């Protein structure tokens, strides 16, 4: 796919010089200046833009075109690069900056596997922790993992530098690419779904005295089945509508809407509940700040209001600071959630240091 | 009142004539029982695991 | 068996000066806190001072607060009221009630007819 | 070994349906809200739990606020003794303590305190809530009118008491009432707040008896108690 | 008068303790350095029984090793089955507060009692398939604490108001009563000949009982604070009381002393329930510090931990014939140790 | 979501390196 772009484009214009050539045109259709031209006459020209097949800004539009000569295409008045290049000079820069932040978030998504692989465990092997709210906390961890997984997994399928990079023609490998892809989709969405009933039983325990013994079922029903029909919503609108190589661009806005709106509804939704929960909180302890204040920073992790900040600003801020936000900073969640509701909870430690003295 | 104070008087009137045994007399049948029921009861010795129900 | 013994009392003009001693014998003294119940004719089992563990927490019933105080010593194994600066409405029998709970300051059975470790305790009479 | 294997599947089945009979109860007991109420005989106990229903040990009372369901155990024929039958009350949502305000043969104002004391320090409830309500506070009106009342002897600090101006009594009443009455609340909550436990908390309420906002009073602070247990486990609290 | 009384009184107490003081001529420690210490008794739960709501105050084994019936706060009796973890009988009871059952020696009958001060007798014959209410016992003003069955026709009750009962099935009338506690009388275990029953009081006092007569015929004051559990030896000429001091005594109904005393440093606080194996070698004792434990009734020193809990314990009861031990927390959850 | 912006950008990126050096080595 790197540089198996050129052969498609030969192919579709390799039965031209075979059954026109009876006519012996003044320049003829050879392979010049890597466009494959068609045979014409005298003054014939038409000019054209980089090809297709790169459809790149190039920060130009420029055009390409020639004269028609007896011996054929005598020379092309503009250049590509005076026409449209890339001309892009920070390039040197722009790969260390990529190198970096994707180094950084490989190794923060690798540390929050290695931590949550015993977060999930000590919650699941324990009897005396089966709550319905260390249910929840288990299927947050595991969605945490599955994110972290498919994040990882997605490189590997997409940024292999250690292969030979001849990238064969068979599209087995594309069907493997996408379905890694929709795997990664597939996983944001349920991380960023079951932040959201966290916030639904925190303000079911604090408002509703009876708390339905079926809303267990509902609450896997959002944290599982309703991404996968965000994915359903995402994939089938996206195999025939953008037909696209492998999906890790972007570039159309139908693919991208559909699949950022049910992130937005959420994260909203989240924060109003974390304002209620604050003012419930305030209410109880009116009748101090320094206890406030632990609690909303040991609630900020949980509820995952760090993408509340530079999504409803605009992105207009260089594109870039984001970036450095969610999958540096952002990206370290998965290292201070099982810290401070795995590792550093008190109901937790009550039985670690009684296991730790038995043996 | 006064009928209180004499059934305290009459419960205590007995309890003074007891029989009188020597503390080393009535122990000694303790330990005598333990070592009568010594390899009897499945808690002291090793429970065979065939004939145990907790298997 | 449990035991309690009482002394100290006798006629005392109004406004002057007495001590009550508490002895007690079979427990360790300073696991249980230590009180003063006094009964005064036709009337209920009334609180008056309470004293803990070590001493560190003294309170009185305030009919009685400004003018006794109270005094605990594990080793003499005893228990002291100072009862001085009398009044003519507190001429009541005396009980240094025990807490049955020891190594805690919670317990809650003292002022009841049907307690069952309270001492015969002492009359106090104050009059003209 | 033929015959068991029919006798094994009966006794299956027993158990299955057992099982089947006890999580039909689940829910029916985490229902329900326990609340113990606790108290001297000679306040307006038995008038309050009276207005509640509008020889055995306990007497139930049932009744539904807002769609959930309270099951208040007033304690009836028993001992004067406490120390053995409240252990056994430590699964209690929380325990209601009618108080009376009598500042007169004996007073019953020390003593109840000292019970309170002994109710607050207790090593088994000390993660239950207790919910005071210091009944006869209109009694208080025509007691403090005495002159030489029994309010000002039997406790000398409240000869020097400042009102709260935080506080704000019921109007109506003039402030040396409203001193009188926010002093025994005063000398409660001392305690409530001394133990610094931080695992169970107290709540001071006045009322008269007669009136239908003391079911609504004890509802609310069981929500209340609710709501703090419920933040108490995610540290929040 | 009341004086001359008194001074009576005082003067008998002067005579009975001189004669128990008398009767002491060495402690048990020291006849006993020929007893090998049983050793570290590793006990690890090989069945837990899951199924109670609330707290489990009480329980009781079957007289065959099998069925074992828990009593519990949420208003329910479980029939388990400690062979195969399985419930055979889930008979709810009409008080929700429940502080003791008892399983009928033949198996046939089972008990209740709470504060709800009737001690209701639950027929499992079962004609009709359903268990009924055969009985109702009432009489008691205090409230009931233990009720331990005679025989199938005699049920003897302990109440709070400082009064035991013996009542009878077929008529339900107290046959006597027995009186002269001060406090609550709170547990008391029959002998192995059912002939008499001890009967500890928050008074911290004992009175040996008798069915026959109905006068107390020994009395124990040895604690220092209210009594907690009790039980007798499997010969029947002894017997372990624990109570809320932090500590644990042992008695005899002859010696009239406290022939052997356990305690340490490290235990601050009560216990709960009281039980004996059938050699007499264990005394398991369950604690209120979140475990159970076990003592030697010759030696006095630690021989294991069954700490698998999460409050206090209050029932354990070794089986009839041995074989195991079941135990049950106010974790609402129940268990049954093995040693292996 | 973030994660999908950075790996549009990086892949943006590696197609534009791809471009350059195929140009290269003919131009």
């Amino acid at each position: 796919r790197f540089h198996l772009e050129i052969q498609e484009e030969e192919t579709k214009c390799a039965e031209l010089l075979r059954s026109q050539t009876e006519k012996h045109k003044a320049c003829s259709g050879v392979w010049d200046n890597i466009t494959c031209w068609r045979p014409a006459n005298v003054g014939e020209t038409v000019t054209v833009p980089c090809p297709k097949v790169f459809s790149n800004f190039y920060s130009k539009a420029g055009n390409i075109s020639k004269n028609c000569t007896s011996d054929g295409w005598s020379e092309t008045f503009p250049d590509f690069v005076d026409a449209c290049g890339y001309s892009d000079p920070e390039d040197e820069s722009k790969i260390t900056f990529y190198i970096l932040v994707k180094a950084i978030y490989t190794l923060g998504y690798s540390v929050s596997l290695m931590s949550l692989a015993t977060g999930s465990i000590i919650l699941c092997l324990f009897r005396k922790l089966h709550c319905t709210r260390n249910y929840i906390h288990l299927n947050l961890f595991l969605s945490f993992i599955l994110r972290a997984i498919s994040v990882l997994v997605k490189d590997d399928v997409l940024y292999s530098s250690s292969g030979t990079l001849h990238c064969p023609d068979q599209p087995s490998s594309w069907v493997g690419c996408k379905l890694s892809l929709v795997f990664l989709q597939y996983c944001i969405m349920a991380n960023f779904f079951w932040l959201l009933v966290e916030g639904l039983y925190l303000h079911t325990l604090l408002v509703a005295m009876l708390p339905p013994r079926r809303c267990f079922l509902a609450y896997l029903l959002i944290g599982w089945g309703l991404p996968t029909v965000c994915i359903g919503a995402w994939t089938a609108a996206r195999l025939y509508l953008e037909d696209t190589g492998c999906w890790d661009t972007n570039d159309h806005s139908v693919p991208w809407w559909v699949i950022r709106i049910p992130i937005l509804i959420s994260i909203i939704v989240n924060f109003v509940l974390f304002i209620s929960i604050i003012r419930i909180l305030l209410q109880k302890l009116t009748s101090q700040y320094k206890r406030l204040a632990k609690s909303t920073l040991l609630l900020i992790p949980l509820f995952g209001v760090h993408y509340m900040v530079f999504a409803v600003f605009p992105i207009s801020i260089s594109s870039k600071y984001q970036i450095l936000f969610e999958l540096c900073l952002g990206s370290f969640q998965g290292l201070v959630v099982a810290v401070l509701y795995c590792f550093l909870n008190s109901e937790v430690q009550c039985e670690l240091k009684r296991k730790w003295r038995s043996r | 009142s006064i009928a209180q104070a004499r059934k305290l008087v009459e419960q205590l009137k007995m309890e003074a004539n007891i029989d009188r045994i020597k503390v080393s007399k009535a122990a000694a049948d303790l330990m005598a029982y333990c070592e009568a029921h010594a390899k009897e009861d499945p808690l002291l010795t090793p429970v065979p695991a065939s004939e145990n129900p907790f298997r | 068996q449990v035991q309690l013994q009482e002394s100290g009392g006798g006629l005392v003009q109004p406004g002057g000066s007495l001590r009550l001693s508490c002895a007690a014998s079979g427990f360790t003294f300073s696991n249980y806190k230590m009180n003063w119940v006094r009964q005064a004719p036709g009337k209920g089992l009334e609180w008056v001072s309470d004293i803990s563990q070590s001493g560190a927490s003294i309170s009185y019933t305030g009919s009685v607060k400004g003018r006794f105080t109270i005094s605990r010593d594990n080793a003499k194994n005893t228990l002291y009221l100072q009862m001085n600066s009398l009044k003519p409405e507190d001429t009541a029998v005396y009980y240094c009630a025990r807490c049955p709970a020891p190594f805690t300051r919670d317990c809650f059975d003292v002022t009841s007819t049907t307690y069952a470790y309270r001492g015969q305790g002492t009359q106090v009479t104050v009059s003209s | 070994t033929e015959d068991q294997r029919n006798e094994e599947k009966a006794q299956r089945e027993a158990n299955k349906k057992i099982e089947k009979q006890l999580q039909k109860d689940k829910q029916v007991y985490r229902a329900t809200h326990r609340l113990l109420l606790l108290g001297a005989g000679e306040s307006g106990k038995n008038t309050i739990v009276k207005q509640m229903r509008i020889t055995s040990g306990i007497f139930e009372t049932k009744f539904q606020v807002d769609k959930v369901n309270f099951h208040m155990f007033d304690v009836g024929a028993q001992r004067d003794e406490r120390r053995k039958w409240i252990q056994c009350f430590n699964d209690v949502t929380a325990i209601i303590f009618v108080v009376a305000s009598s500042s007169n043969q004996t007073n019953r104002l020390q003593a109840a305190l000292k019970l309170f004391d002994s109710i607050w320090n207790n090593k088994w409830l000390r993660d239950t809530s207790v919910i005071l309500f210091l009944n006869k506070q209109d009694l208080l009106a025509e007691k403090v009118l005495a002159g030489k009342s029994k309010i000002e002897d039997y406790f000398p600090e409240f000869a020097r008491y400042t009102t709260p101006e935080d506080a704000t009594p019921e109007p109506g009443e003039d402030p040396r009432v409203t001193r009188a009455k926010y002093f025994i609340r005063d000398e409660f909550l001392r305690i409530s707040t001394a133990s610094g436990d931080g695992r169970h908390y107290c709540y001071p309420h006045f009322t008269c008896s007669v009136d239908t906002e003391n079911i609504r009073r004890v509802f609310n602070d069981c929500r209340d108690i609710i709501q703090r247990m419920h933040l108490r486990q995610y540290e929040l609290l | 008068e009341l004086d001359q009384l008194r001074q009576e009184a005082e003067q008998l107490k002067n005579q009975i303790r001189d004669a128990r003081k008398a009767c002491a001529d060495a402690t048990l420690s020291q006849i006993t350095n020929n007893i090998d210490p049983v050793g570290r008794i590793q006990m690890r739960t090989r069945r837990t029984l899951r199924g109670h709501l609330a707290k489990i105050y009480a329980m009781h084994w079957g007289t065959d090793s099998r069925l074992l019936v828990s009593a519990s706060q949420d208003g329910k009796l479980i029939i388990w089955d400690s062979y195969t973890t399985n419930k055979v009988h889930a008979i709810p009871l009409r008080s929700s507060w429940v502080m003791t059952c008892a399983y009928a020696p033949s198996g046939n009958y089972v008990a209740c009692g709470g504060l709800d001060n009737i001690c209701s007798i639950y027929n499992l014959k079962t004609r009709e398939g359903n268990v009924r209410v055969s009985r109702e016992l009432a009489g008691h003003t205090g409230y009931l604490s233990c009720c331990r069955f005679l025989d199938d026709n005699q049920i003897v009750t302990s109440s709070g108001d400082t009064t035991c009962a013996l009542w009878d099935i077929e008529t339900g009338q107290q046959t006597t009563t027995f009186t002269g506690h001060t406090g609550d009388v709170m547990s008391l275990s029959l002998a192995p000949d059912t002939r008499l029953f001890v009967s500890g009081a928050c008074d911290a006092s004992a009175k040996l009982w008798d069915v026959r007569e109905g006068m107390c015929r020994q009395t124990f004051t040895g604690h220092e604070s209210d009594i907690n559990a009790i039980c007798f030896f499997p010969n029947g000429n002894a017997f372990a009381t624990g109570s809320d001091d932090a500590t644990c005594r042992l008695f005899d109904l002859r010696a009239d002393q406290e022939l052997m005393t356990y305690s340490h440093d490290n235990i601050i606080c009560g216990i709960t329930s009281v039980s004996f194996s059938k050699s007499g070698r264990l005394l398991l004792a369950g604690y209120d510090d979140f475990n159970c434990n076990v003592w030697d009734a010759l030696k006095a020193d630690r021989a294991g931990v069954l700490a698998g809990h999460d409050n206090r314990v209050s029932c354990l009861g070794v089986t009839d014939d041995g074989m195991a031990v079941a135990t049950g927390s106010w974790d609402s959850f129940l268990k049954i140790w093995n040693g292996s | 979501h973030s994660d999908g912006i950075f790996t549009d950008s990086y892949s943006r990126y590696r197609k534009q390196m791809a471009v350059k050096k195929y140009l290269a080595a003919v131009l």
